């Protein structure tokens, strides 16, 4: 299988299929920790599995690749990546990889990098060719997002009249200046939502920390 | 030689106002087949509408200028015939002002002044009188060309869409969003 399914689900029906495979009494550790156990258990069987994540590069080129939905958790699952194919490829933190990975052997306990097959939804080569992010000249927010949905809804209200106050552009420094108790994180969830469902293509995340 | 100068800038200016008007029904007639279409992106449905302003401030600007341009080149033509006719027969028209010409050179600033008025009212008069009996003409026969090419007055079609005034702010913000579009369609 594919740590992308493995990773979002449930732990229900991920530890009954666990038990129906067969691996040990598989109840009483992390979720890490059974994901390694099946992919180890799989890996023994003889099947080719695929992974994906986002890489971290150490100070010493000790690569780690982890995933976003985990929250980044420095578990076992997360995939070893050699200096070698760190400078083959001239890639960097931030990189979502995705390709072949090669189960682990002795002498290491995480699961090592066989081969990539695309780079960020991109070709390896390809976006090998890309420029940095400071490289860019940035610009003012040329075009226009608006949260009206459009559909009337009875919630909607605190989006307009966001629009009523402050426009939301591309490529803008917003900041929102907030005491206690002023019901922002509902805003905030309806600003993501109403974007998401305005604006499909662009890519949204949301960032929460404490 | 700057009558052919000014034909070829109403030329262009004219061109280029077809242009404008060409890509803004273009643009207005996406932007309706857009609404009236299935799609729902807001943020596109924005950008049409800004698209619509600023190629309207575009056609605004170009009426405007080939407005300027059209009026040039008729002042040009006029001063040309009326220069190269008083070149021919202007010691008559001296002739039928004496009363109020002689000694000019020592006239002061105030007896020079009243002396032009009396002579544009004279010469008002006569035009009047002229207009009273209604006795059609036709063009300059040695520029007529131009003067049927360019028209006697610029179409409805340039002046409807010039009757709206900018204040300097719109015309700034205007001009900063066009070269917006352009450095970003240049791309
Ligand atoms: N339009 C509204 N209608 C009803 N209740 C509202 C409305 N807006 C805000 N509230 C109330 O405001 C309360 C504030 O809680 P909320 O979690 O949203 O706060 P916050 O400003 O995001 O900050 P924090 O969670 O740190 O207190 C909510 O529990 C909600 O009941
Ligand atoms: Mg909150």
């Amino acid at each position: 299988m594919n740590l992308t399914e493995l990773k979002n689900t449930p732990v229900s029906e991920l530890i009954t299929l666990g038990e129906n495979m067969g691996l040990e009494n598989l109840a009483r550790m992390r979720k890490q920790d059974i994901i390694f156990a099946i992919l180890k258990q799989h890996a023994k069987s003889g099947e080719d599995i695929f992974g994906d994540g986002v890489l971290e590069i150490l100070q010493d080129g000790f690569g780690f690749l982890r995933s976003a939905d985990s929250s980044y958790l420095a578990g076992p699952d997360d995939i070893y990546v050699s200096p070698s194919q760190i400078r083959r490829f001239n890639l960097r933190t931030g990189d979502t990889i995705s390709g072949k990975i090669r189960p682990p052997k002795e002498g290491e306990r995480y699961f090592a990098l066989l081969k990539v097959n695309e780079v960020n939804f991109d070709k390896p080569e390809n976006a090998r060719n890309k420029i940095l992010f400071e490289n860019l000249t940035p610009l003012h927010a040329n075009s226009r997002l608006r949260m009206e949905r459009g559909n009337g809804s009875t919630e909607d209200l605190t989006a307009r009249v966001l629009d009523l106050a402050s426009p939301i552009g591309r490529g803008q420094r917003g900041l929102i200046v907030a005491p206690p108790k002023a019901g922002k994180t509902m805003l905030l969830q309806n600003i993501a939502q109403s974007i998401a469902y305005n604006h499909p293509d662009c890519v949204l995340m949301v960032l929460l920390i404490d | 030689t700057a009558l052919q100068q000014a034909f070829d800038t109403c030329q262009n200016n004219k061109a280029a106002w077809l242009q404008r008007k060409n890509e803004l029904a273009a643009a207005e007639q996406e932007y309706l087949r857009l609404l009236s279409g299935e799609g729902r992106n807001v943020s596109r449905l924005d950008e049409l509408r800004n698209i619509i302003e600023v190629r309207k401030w575009q056609v605004n600007q170009a009426a405007g200028r080939y407005i300027r341009s059209h009026e040039a080149v008729q002042h040009i033509s006029i001063r040309d015939r009326l220069n190269d006719f008083m070149q021919q027969h202007g010691t008559a028209l001296a002739a039928a002002l004496a009363p109020e010409l002689m000694g000019y050179s020592e006239l002061t600033a105030i007896a020079r002044n009243c002396a032009i008025q009396r002579a544009t009212d004279a010469l008002r008069e006569a035009l009047l009188s002229w207009l009273a009996k209604g006795e059609k003409i036709n063009y300059s026969a040695q520029d007529s060309d131009i003067l049927t090419t360019i028209g006697f007055r610029p179409d409805v079609a340039s002046v409807d869409d010039s009757r709206e005034k900018f204040t300097p702010a719109q015309n700034m913000i205007f001009s900063r969003k066009s070269a917006q579009l352009a450095s970003r369609q240049s791309v």
